[PDB]
């Protein structure tokens, strides 16, 4: 469960993020796609190289989803539920890719806000992503 | 692990810029503030009570120093890291019984710490060199397990 | 997310389990303690060994959790609060463990109840233990 | 991975008693309904809209058939499981990408499958002798990725 802490961590640190949503949210999936190759199976209509449209289209996506999560964070469940029957139904994501991914937004975050990724923060958001990615794979059948 | 000569020249080119004295420390810090269970296995450390608490504690400065330096060996035998850490495996796995699961959590928030200190040169390629490291190291470390 | 099939087949199965309840718990206990080594050390104060008072005693415990999760399926997180601030912050069970214990669970359903244990049912029982153990593991502080 | 002769004696006695020609399809089934994300890599297989379809499908029993075959020709070379499943795991690693823990994920619903067939005599220390099989499997189809 996310505390009251955790909220203000995260809707703060999110906040620094600014009109450079989409560009982090790009960031970290170039980052899984590379660190973590079974990832890009899921991208086959994609070009994943450096500098693709498609890539910095899709990180913008991603992003305005975790915004989404920021704004409505004590209903996540209802405000992703098309999201999640999306990647559990018709994606069939592995949940570790959620690990996987979260693990990359948080290194783009800390890469990119040195001081607002604090070990308070750092933790608050690794639960913040860890909430999602439950919300996003509750939905298997 | 097998590292390309670009992957190992992003990645020594970096570990030459980490602070040494540091680095381990923070790493090890945030795994217990982020992984609080991981605190069980530092119960004679003492003020582990707040972040600040955690971060400040001279004990976990001075391990995470030794946990760095682990790292540092690992580094210089990418192609030998069973043998470089059987002894550490030994003391991990069967004397300590960490579940191998806390070493891979360990490794990704030592590269959140590298990402914090070198910003925008932590570039994505550079990170995927140290994805490899680290797992490595991790699988290394786990083989007393398997 | 359990389903209503979910819960429908949740609790058949557990109402075949009778007063074997607290057997199969300190049975699943025995197969953890064996099959993962690792999890013996949140027990120094437990002989381990077969026919055990301590993890006879302690299955029972076990599985009167389960029974109560399964009695107010619908609202776990309330039903099990007092037991995950117990794993959570005084025990600091990791994570990975609760798989564990869950898998050993099955094993021991499985081993037990051959007519109820359906791939339907093995569904079932896998998505309400791993509800169990999302629920267990959500004070980590 | 290693099994004390009282371990691999349980293990062997127990695996002459398996009917080779369904096991392998129960396990395989049931992991395509417990985990259904793994669909995602047999959609050639036609009918998996229910669990009755998937049981009951032609194409699963088949292929179960040869995962049990893997599984066999294991527990045959329980001291060389990387030689024996090199194949497999460039098969599963470099070509599927398959992530190594839907490897753990099968081995544990083979173990339920045995525990359903073979009930008591599926004792506590026999399903112990059984996780070590089944994860040094696992760990030797994952050697493609560390
Ligand atoms: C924090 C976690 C995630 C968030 C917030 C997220 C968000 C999104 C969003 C907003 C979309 C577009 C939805 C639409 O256009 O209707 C999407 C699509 C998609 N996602 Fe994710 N996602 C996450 C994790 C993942 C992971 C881990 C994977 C696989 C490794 C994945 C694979 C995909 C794929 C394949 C698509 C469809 C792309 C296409 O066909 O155009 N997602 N996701
Ligand atoms: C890549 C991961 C890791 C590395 C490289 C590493 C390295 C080390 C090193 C170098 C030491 C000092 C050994 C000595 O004094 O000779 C040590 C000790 C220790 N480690 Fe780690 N470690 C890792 C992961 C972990 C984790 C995840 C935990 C617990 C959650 C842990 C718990 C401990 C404890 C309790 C000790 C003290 C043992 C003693 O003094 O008897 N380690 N480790
Ligand atoms: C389905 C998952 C689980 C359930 C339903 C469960 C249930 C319980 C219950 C009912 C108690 C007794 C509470 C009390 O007496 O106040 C307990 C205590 C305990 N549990 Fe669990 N538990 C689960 C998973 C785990 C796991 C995975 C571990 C560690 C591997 C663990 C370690 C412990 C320990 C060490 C105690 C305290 C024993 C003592 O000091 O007497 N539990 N659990
Ligand atoms: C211990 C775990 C596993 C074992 C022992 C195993 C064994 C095998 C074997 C023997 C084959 C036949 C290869 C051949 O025809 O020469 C095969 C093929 C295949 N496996 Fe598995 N497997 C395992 C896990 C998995 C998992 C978890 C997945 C997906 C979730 C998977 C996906 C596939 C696919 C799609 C094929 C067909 C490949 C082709 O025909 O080109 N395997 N596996």
């Amino acid at each position: 469960v996310l505390s009251p802490a955790d909220k203000t961590n995260v809707k703060a640190a999110w906040g620094k993020v600014g009109a450079h949503a989409g560009e982090y949210g790009a960031e970290a999936l170039e980052r899984m796609f590379l660190s973590f190759p079974t990832t890009k199976t899921y991208f086959p209509h994609f070009d994943l190289s450096h500098g693709s449209a498609q890539v910095k289209g899709h990180g913008k996506k991603v992003a305005d989803a975790l915004t989404n999560a920021v704004a409505h964070v004590d209903d996540m469940p209802n405000a992703l539920s098309a999201l999640s029957d999306l990647h559990a139904h018709k994606l069939r994501v592995d949940p570790v890719n959620f690990k996987l991914l979260s693990h990359c937004l948080l290194v783009t975050l800390a890469a990119h806000l040195p001081a607002e990724f604090t070990p308070a923060v750092h933790a608050s958001l690794d639960k913040f992503l860890a909430s999602v990615s439950t919300v996003l794979t509750s939905k298997y059948r | 692990v097998h590292l390309t000569p670009k992957e190992k020249s992003a990645v020594t080119a970096l570990w030459g810029k980490v602070n040494v004295d540091e680095v381990g420390g923070e790493a090890l810090g945030r795994l217990l503030v982020v992984y609080p269970w991981t605190q069980r296995f530092f119960e004679s450390f003492g003020d582990l009570s707040t972040p600040d608490a955690v971060m400040g504690n001279p004990k976990v400065k001075a391990h995470g120093k030794k946990v760095l330096g682990a790292f540092s060996d690992g580094l210089a035998h990418l192609d030998n890291l069973k043998g470089t850490f059987a002894t550490l495996s030994e003391l991990h796995c069967d004397k300590l019984h960490v579940d191998p699961e806390n070493f891979r959590l360990l490794g990704n928030v030592l590269v959140c710490v590298l990402a914090h200190h070198f910003g925008k040169e932590f570039t994505p390629p550079v990170q995927a060199a140290y994805q490899k490291v680290v797992a490595g190291v991790a699988n290394a470390l786990a083989h007393k397990y398997h």
